[PDB]
């Protein structure tokens, strides 16, 4: 089983 | 020393613990991101099988695809850990 | 227009310009690096089969395994694009 | 087959 993520750092 | 922030984890208690350990372990060693990466990949690799990925850096986004229980993302001090294997 | 640099890529040329081309197309629509990212990536998975993953970002570094002939690193202006399929 | 590559920003 596969799951999208998505990050985005602070700065 | 570092203050670890997990941001976003799909992953047991135990397997966040020893990312956190060795990501501390790789910041010890070294400076370069990429190498930090390759530390914390490599080591990944052995304790709980291939194949992960790792981006060590203090600004970028991403969008990928893991298998379940297998992805964190986490600050140690101000650089920012993202650790998966893909789906 | 922003200019492409590509630092290191497994790829064929074709699909390196649309590498590229789909980066143009998501810096024109977004300007948060994880919705660009996953512009790419989710262009790439219809274009070139799944899996894709992208990361996009001004500092990072990586270290990832990937399919064969399936992984570009470029830069479009001053953001760096790393676009691979997991091997 | 599968590659090990690595990348780093410039800045």
């Amino acid at each position: 089983k596969a799951i999208d993520a998505a990050t985005q750092t602070e700065e | 020393d570092r203050k670890a922030v997990i941001k976003n984890a799909d992953m047991s208690e135990e397997m966040q613990q020893d990312a956190v350990d060795c990501a501390t372990q790789a910041l010890e060693k070294y400076n370069i991101e990429k190498d930090i990466a390759a530390y914390i990949k490599k080591e990944f690799d052995k304790k709980y099988n291939p194949t992960w990925h790792c981006i060590v850096g203090r600004n970028f986004g991403s969008y990928v695809t893991h298998e379940t229980r297998h992805f964190i993302y986490f600050y140690l001090g101000q650089v920012a850990i993202l650790l998966f294997k893909s789906g």
